[PDB]
This record gives C-alpha cells, structure tokens and sequence, in this order.
C-alpha cells in the first residue's frame, strides 16, 4: 500500500506542477501584451516630441 | 500739408489693421496644422487602450 501512496504522491506533485508551469507561462503570455501597450505609449510620446 | 498728414494717418492705421490680420490669419493656420497630431496621438491612445 505504501507503494501505490507514494505513486500517488508523485503524481499529485506532478499535478501540481501543471498549475505552476501553466501559472508562469499565463504571466509570460500576458507580459509580451504588457510590452506590446508600452510600445505603443512609447511611440505616442514620440509623437508628443 | 494737412490733408497730407491726414492721409498719412489712415495710412498709418491701415498698415497696423493690415499686419494684425496676416498675424491673426497666421495664427489659424498653425493650429489648424497643430491640431493633426492631436488626433494621431488621441487614435494612438486607443490602441494603446
């Protein structure tokens, strides 16, 4: 029994791993939008010069 | 001589008259030219919304 406890365990670690690795790449996806806004605020003050 | 001085009066009046019109002619003309950016940045800010 404790055999299949510790495969459980791994496999609720690796579930847990899908909620941090899905969590980083949510928060990179939603940085390269962040930039794309700062781009365009960027060039608007160009355009203010 | 009076008339001549009289003369000499309007004209003075009419090159004053004259010169505050191209100034204020001028000045319509360089906000009509001003106004153009205005409206690429405030577009620019929606995009940027």
């Amino acid at each position: 029994a404790d055999k299949i406890s510790q495969s459980e365990t791994y496999r609720r670690r690796r579930q847990e791993w899908e909620i941090q690795r899905n969590n980083a790449e949510a928060e990179l996806k939603q940085i390269d939008a962040q930039l794309k806004s700062l781009a365009v605020r960027r060039e608007a003050a160009v355009l203010q010069k | 001589v009076s008339q001549l001085t009289q003369f000499g009066s309007t004209l003075q009046n009419i090159i004053e008259r004259q010169d505050a019109e191209a100034l204020n002619a001028l000045l319509q003309n360089q906000a009509a030219e001003l106004i153009l950016t205005n409206l690429s940045i405030q577009d620019k800010t929606i995009e940027e919304l």
